[PDB]
C-alpha cells in the first residue's frame, strides 16, 4: 500500500531556504513560507496541505 | 472469515494523557502502526453475561 | 404588636447589616465558582485567561 496523496495537496520541494527562525509570540519559531502564497507559518498546526 | 479464538498478537498501546495544557512533541514518533489511546483505565466492561 | 411577626427571629441590627450582606454576596467579582468548561485542541500562544 502506497497512500495517494489528496485532492488538495501542493507539491513542494524541500530546501533548506523554506524553513527559517522567526518571532511569533514570544518565540523563536521554526517558521516555513509556503513557496506558492509566500505566507509564513511558524506553527506545525495550521500549514496548508 | 472466522472469529479468533487464541489471543491475537497486537499493535504496542501508547497511552496519551492529555491534561489542561502540554507541549506536544513528535520526536521520535513510532512509524509502525500504534494505538494512541487517552485514557488509563479502559478495562471498563467487567460484568460477564453468561 | 411585637408577635405580628418573627422577623425569622433575628434582631433589627441583624437584619439591618444582613441587607449589606446580600449587596456583597452577589457582586460579581467575589463570583468565582465558574460552570462549564470547552474542550478544544488548540495551540497556547500567548495566554490570556479570559
Amino acid at each position: 500500500f502506497v497512500p495517494d496523496v489528496p485532492e488538495g495537496y501542493v507539491a513542494v520541494q524541500y530546501a533548506h531556504r523554506l524553513f527559517s527562525s522567526s518571532l511569533a509570540n514570544k518565540r523563536n519559531r521554526v517558521t516555513y513560507t509556503h513557496p506558492p502564497t509566500g505566507m509564513a507559518y511558524p506553527s506545525p498546526t495550521g500549514r496548508p496541505h | 472469515d472466522d472469529v479468533g479464538i487464541m489471543q491475537q498478537k497486537k499493535p504496542p498501546t501508547v497511552v496519551q494523557s492529555r491534561t489542561d495544557v502540554f507541549n506536544e512533541q513528535f520526536a521520535n514518533e513510532a512509524l509502525h502502526p500504534t494505538t494512541k489511546v487517552i485514557f488509563n483505565g479502559l478495562d471498563v466492561n467487567t460484568e460477564v453475561q453468561p | 404588636e411585637a408577635f405580628r411577626w418573627s422577623r425569622y427571629f433575628l434582631d433589627e441590627l441583624q437584619l439591618r447589616r444582613l441587607s449589606v450582606g446580600l449587596r456583597l454576596i452577589t457582586n460579581p467579582r467575589i463570583a468565582r465558582r465558574f460552570n462549564g468548561v470547552r474542550i478544544m485542541y488548540l495551540t497556547d500562544d500567548d495566554p490570556d485567561p479570559d
